[PDB]
């Protein structure tokens, strides 16, 4: 008797996958869904990248020596490094994380003088902690010291109006000396006060003398404080010592008018890996770059950029063919 | 002896997803059915459709791997992140498993449809054997077989012979 | 020449979702099947069932459109929000696509069930033509047709004539 | 040959929809799922609404002139406007956002006198920045000035115990004068300190004199500070100048005993649109009201109220009919 | 008079999910089909598979029931929490409902497969009655019935008698 | 005619469940998915648990009387109670919630002396608010008072380097006296300043005298302030009065070297329920323990530990059987 049969393929060994009903169902073919391997490079082909090296990203603003080449950077991708420092003379920024976030997306920074001039005082204080040949300071500010040696310190005002149509980033420092001897040696004797006024911002600060553990061989500290000054608005510094003054204001290339020094929002990453101008990626993490066709990744939940979605699972196999049912006898 | 899909699959069919195996006086043959193969293969591009949900949206750092953020907001951030992770992990596993079910079900579906179509071509000229074959109750030479495969077979041409042999 | 659902749909059936088209000596006619139409239409109220997940829950402002919140918490909020947005966008598109598949599949299912039911009414009095029609092997006047449509047809009344014509 | 066929409808032209498998599958009928158009009104029919106008929602508490009609409002829906100010004499609230959130849900506010009386001093200081006739002040507080002209300022205490069974909202101000001449002109000469004690709360404050950019022609500022005082608890203000004193405490109608002045939690929204007593809605945004049968919306991710779920997509078509397969020949 | 699954369910089958009910000269009986019952029962372990998503992940307190956290971060936390609640509530209801559809569909599937299998055993010896029974066109004593149930029946043994009785 | 029928079971009455399509479809059998009942005990079998009783979890650090037995606890599960106090002499921690979180996961705490000795002064201040027998203080600190009665107070330094390879938890207090008479009665007269220096940390503090509402019959307060001092780093306290000094530092057993006093991360819960050594659980809430096979819970969205997922719905029935279709005639 003549006969015709309908049938479908099968293979000796298939791949297990999961369905809704069942687990470990064998199919003719499957493919992985979850990327598990990264590129141990920062893949920078076709973007403008800056490796900030040992320069902490906040350093770009105030300008310790290690940041000299980075005071006006233009970047599509900013690579912070693990060892970085924002400082030379020891100290902290208030709201430090907030600012890091601001710089990371800035697209780079552009500097412009604030036209502060002085006359009564020394405006060139220098430390061994900021070595740039002999001794210098924060490139972008000025350490306002007592003009003689033990001279009480003038009750000075300084004012700067934001000319541009972008926000201006202004930063100033408060000098916490190592001893009350050195404080009134470098400034005046009576209690010292710094008032900083915006339209919006309004708060004040005064100096806490006292010995702290030496950091870069300095017992002193600087509190760094910062504000974004709105277009049109003005800021007034009123101070009688212990004041580290801004010299240049910062602007973010991301808010500039279509012209040179624009960039557009950048992506800040933090990374351990060597740069490679020779590969691409839009997704980064500490170990480097995730460039993958798959839709998920299990490498690093903190990957940043344009990324496969992160999942806790290492493998999620996707069936590319029918249930595998071997040939009977 | 030959058997259809109800019994099992065909390790030897390397040419397609579905096919016909026949027996007649001139021997035994297997040929892939191209059309239904492509049909099945065409509903397989899940990888970039699973990927077409891969975001337009760019995310930035919210915390710091080098200089730890303040404890309380770091706890909130961390908690939020792990919470979103639970959710995406669950979505990913569900999406894969649903795609997998659909792929398996739809493969059976196509096989079933080819089978139904052949049954209807053969009309009263054949009987289903229960393994996925038709016992054909008339001589069906190679060219007659071909005509079953390419949907040309004219049942009325063999009806009278087939009915006699069935009864 | 008339054809069933395997071939195609009927632009002329404006009265229902499913229906019967016949041919006999008295001519050619189409009528909607009411019951299966309603059955299908009744499983169609997705819109407020898609909506019945629309929240009991009231949400308040967490940030400020007039006086910007401080940068760090503003970043956390914004991040969280866009995170929830990715998730609901994904949920919404998945729910719609699942509903769409169910709607399409269930429409075929109902058509198939009507077809199977008619085949079983006709018993040995008819043969499937392969396009979604039954060739009826006896005279079936308008009233006989009606009786197939309303599930009244008594196969034994025509069996003897139909068997003779089949063989 | 007699024949019967089974078949289903079709139309010439259907709508494309997406399934799981496939994209752009044609169905007899579909409907939209994503609302994209709003009502450009605030729909306030069947609710108690107040349009705070130019009165900032924090103003309701301390009472600058622009807030006169809002010192004891009852509201189901509170509409902040874009231009609003909480102030007349320039300044900020500490924790300003937190408080805005408190008032927004308050259901309105109710005032109660705290019975502070004075005698040594002037308690009627007034400014040109708070014009209500000639010159006045924050309706709900009192500017405690030096009684003569350059008189040092008494070391005063004031105490207020929360009588009610609800929390009381107490707010006080610190006056940062334009110059140290004006400070000790309006108060005493020796350093000035303000200590504020609860059971729970305990912190202090002192004044930072110094010239700031003029805001409403005032170089001065007031730091506004606030506390929630628990039922039973008491609060002590101890101060020697620069003190803007509370006169009435605030209570939230949401915590009142079933009686008049109750309300229950309100919904605070921020909006540009005109009010319309003539339409309803439970979902609001800056552009107005989202009143829609659909389950999703693509209008504004920050809509508040009871809202369709927000989605990034502008259209998600839902099939209301079977797959469309046109008639062959 | 007996009737199959197309009509209705059998309250009296307490012994299995699926079964055969027969009528012959020796009388009328019902017997559970073990194999297809287990098959169905084996795909029912949803509870800990719904649970196998129950987390490896440990969560900690993020706020304080005894000493209320500061208002702003308390609002962000609360908002985030209610947001995750909307999401899991929606995931939970969708997972359950999908499992429910699968469970219902697959039960029909098994019943239908048993039915198709018997139809194919019986070949030309029997006709579907349209209620989920076969009219058998030859004497089928208890042992012959048993042979249908345990997949032993050899249609050719009764074909000649059955064909005669059909025609 | 002989006949054979295929059929499936049914029951008189089934349970309604939901599908995708439809609502209230009847199936032969169903099971609940959402746990709604808890164990009204804390189930502590198989873990090390400490019931902190009336001892606030921050008390374990500084050691008010009620916390005597908890100064060096080792715990897998820490049960805060509703009534707890961290204090005896009234006061607050800055950043109090952050620290609570630190202790909760600590696995318990381990103390080590910081080797501060004194000589000029009294280091044994005691209060009636910290009754342990007669009058005492915070077990873990020392109230540095004026040595005589109205003696001005030495300009003292103290330094402590973190020996261990774990972080050290250091806490100190600032004493806000009830009156300026009592302040300069218990210390010196001129303004008093406390400077606290880490490598990282650097800020200062001074005391606000003034009368506050009596709490445990004390108008005074202590601001408690804390730091985590990194391995290797050192901290310098420089102070001239109003100083409540640390005596022992805290370490978290979670960072100890595999040896005794390790534990590993603990789980902190807050609970009303009696302890029961007699039942198990890994999920807790205020009402007790959630120990359940089901995958969801509607009991408490803030349950902590390893927990069913929380859902707003009280019931989500799961079909364990086919659609129910009764037998016709
Ligand atoms: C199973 O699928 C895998 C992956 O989709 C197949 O490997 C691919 O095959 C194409 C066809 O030649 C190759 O060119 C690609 O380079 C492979 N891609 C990947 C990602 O591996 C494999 O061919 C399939 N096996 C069978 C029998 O079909
Ligand atoms: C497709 O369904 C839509 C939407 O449900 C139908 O539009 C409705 O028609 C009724 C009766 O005419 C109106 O009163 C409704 O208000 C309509 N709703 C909307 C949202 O427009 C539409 O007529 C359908 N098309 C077909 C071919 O059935
Ligand atoms: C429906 O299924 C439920 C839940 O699985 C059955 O009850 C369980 O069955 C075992 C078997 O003897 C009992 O010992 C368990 O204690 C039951 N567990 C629960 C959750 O209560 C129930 O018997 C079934 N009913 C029917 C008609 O099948
Ligand atoms: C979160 O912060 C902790 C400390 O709070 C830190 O050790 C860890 O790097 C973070 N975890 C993740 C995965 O973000
Ligand atoms: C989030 O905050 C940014 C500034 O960080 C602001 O421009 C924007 O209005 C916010 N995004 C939304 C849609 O809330
Ligand atoms: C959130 O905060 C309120 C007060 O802010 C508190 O009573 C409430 O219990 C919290 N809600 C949840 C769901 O934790």
């Amino acid at each position: 008797g003549d006969k015709i049969c309908l049938g479908h393929h099968a293979v000796a060994n298939g791949t297990k996958v999961n369905t809704l009903t069942e687990r470990g169902v064998e199919v003719v073919n499957a493919t992985e869904t979850v990327e598990i391997t990264g590129i141990d490079k920062v893949c920078t082909k076709g973007k403008k990248a800056v490796d900030l090296g040992s320069c902490g990203i906040l350093g770009t603003i105030i300008g310790p020596p290690q940041c000299d080449l980075h005071l006006e950077f233009k970047a599509d991708l900013i690579i912070e490094r693990r060892n970085s420092s924002d400082i030379c003379y020891p100290g902290r920024f208030t709201n430090e994380e907030a600012l890091r976030q601001i710089i990371r997306e800035s697209g780079g920074i552009d500097k412009e003088s604030m036209g502060f001039r002085y006359s009564g005082i020394r405006t060139d204080g220098a430390t061994s902690a900021c070595k740039r040949s002999s001794s210098s300071f924060y490139s972008e500010m000025k350490w306002l010291s007592s003009s003689m040696n033990n001279q009480v310190f003038p009750q000075l005002n300084q004012t700067y109006r934001n000319t541009r149509k972008e926000p201006a980033l202004i930063v100033w420092g408060v000098h916490h000396s190592s001893s009350l001897d050195e404080q009134n040696k470098l400034y005046g004797t009576g209690n010292k006060l710094i008032t900083v006024g915006s339209s919006k911002y309004q708060q004040s600060f005064s100096p806490s003398p006292g010995a702290r553990p030496k950091v870069n061989g300095q017992a002193g500290r600087i509190d760094f404080h910062w504000m974004l000054l709105d277009p049109g608005d003005t800021v007034t510094f009123t101070f009688n010592g212990a004041f580290i003054a801004p010299d240049r204001a910062t602007f973010l290339r991301s808010n500039a008018p279509s012209g040179i020094e624009y960039n557009g929002k950048s992506l800040g990453i933090q990374s351990d890996a060597q740069i490679d101008e020779s590969c691409e990626g839009e997704c980064f993490y500490s170990g480097g770059t995730i460039n993958s066709p798959l839709p998920f990744q299990n490498i690093d939940s903190r990957a940043v950029g344009k990324c496969p979605r992160y999942v806790k699972q290492s493998s999620l196999p996707l069936a590319l063919g029918m249930k595998n049912v071997p040939e009977k006898i | 002896a030959i058997a259809g899909f109800i019994e099992n699959g065909w390790e030897g069919l390397i040419d397609g997803w579905y096919g016909f195996r026949h027996q007649n006086a001139q021997g035994q043959g297997t040929a892939a059915d191209y059309k239904s193969t492509q049909a099945a293969i065409d509903q397989i591009t899940g990888k970039l459709n699973r990927l077409i949900e891969k975001t337009n949206k760019q995310f930035e750092l919210i915390d710091n791997e080098f200089t730890e953020v303040e404890q309380q907001i770091g706890n909130v951030i961390n908690w939020t992140r792990d919470s979103l992770t639970e959710i995406w992990s669950y979505n990913a596993e569900l999406l894969v498993a649903m795609e997998n079910q659909h792929t398996i079900d739809l493969a059976d579906s196509e096989m079933n449809k080819l089978y139904e179509r052949v049954r209807r071509q053969l009309r009263e000229n054949a009987e289903e054997d229960g393994t996925g074959c038709f016992e054909i109750f008339h001589r069906c030479d190679d060219q007659c077989m071909e005509s079953i495969r390419n949907n040309t077979y004219n049942h009325t041409e063999y009806r009278q012979e087939a009915l006699q042999n069935r009864i």
